[PDB]
């Protein structure tokens, strides 16, 4: 009979809305203006965004 | 005639087979954690047979990734039918020689 059904937590995607923006008056700040990214390279040298 | 296979009976071949059937249900409990196995029944009708088999027992819930399909309620009334028919068994068989001593004896 169909009785046993087990459930899994998993991670469907994440949350991609603007952040609070915060005004600190510092020259070398950025945000980006809706949607976008930055693309870094992390320590290893793989390319990433961020 | 008079002859002992007459005068038991089939209880002489019963006692043993409710040992068997006693055997691979402590088989199944005891194998009941242990994945990948699979719950072993005795057929009756087969060791009637034999005496004028392991077979294996149909899930009713699926399994939980063990595999293992010995469903501890259904074993412990079976063992528990089993043994019950087993006493009875030996009452059975036990009276064929009572009565038969009695007849020679006289007494």
């Amino acid at each position: 009979h169909p009785s046993r059904v087990f459930s899994m937590t998993e991670r469907p995607g994440h949350n991609f809305a603007q952040g609070s923006v915060i005004t600190t008056g510092r020259d070398l700040d950025v945000t980006i203006e809706g949607s976008g990214w930055i693309s870094v390279l992390d320590h290893t040298g793989k390319e990433g965004l961020t | 005639a008079i002859s002992f296979d007459n005068a038991l009976g089939i209880h002489q071949h019963t006692v043993g087979v409710r040992e068997r059937n006693a055997e691979v249900i402590s088989t199944n409990i005891a194998q009941a954690n242990t994945p990948g196995y699979k719950a072993r029944g005795l057929d009756f009708a087969k060791e009637l047979q034999a005496a004028t088999d392991k077979l294996y027992r149909l899930p009713t819930q699926p399994d939980t990734g063990d595999g293992n399909t010995v469903d501890l309620d259904l074993e412990r009334n079976l063992f528990m039918q089993n043994q019950i028919r087993h006493q009875a068994s030996l009452d059975f068989l036990g009276s064929k020689f009572k009565n038969l001593t009695k007849a020679i004896k006289g007494e």
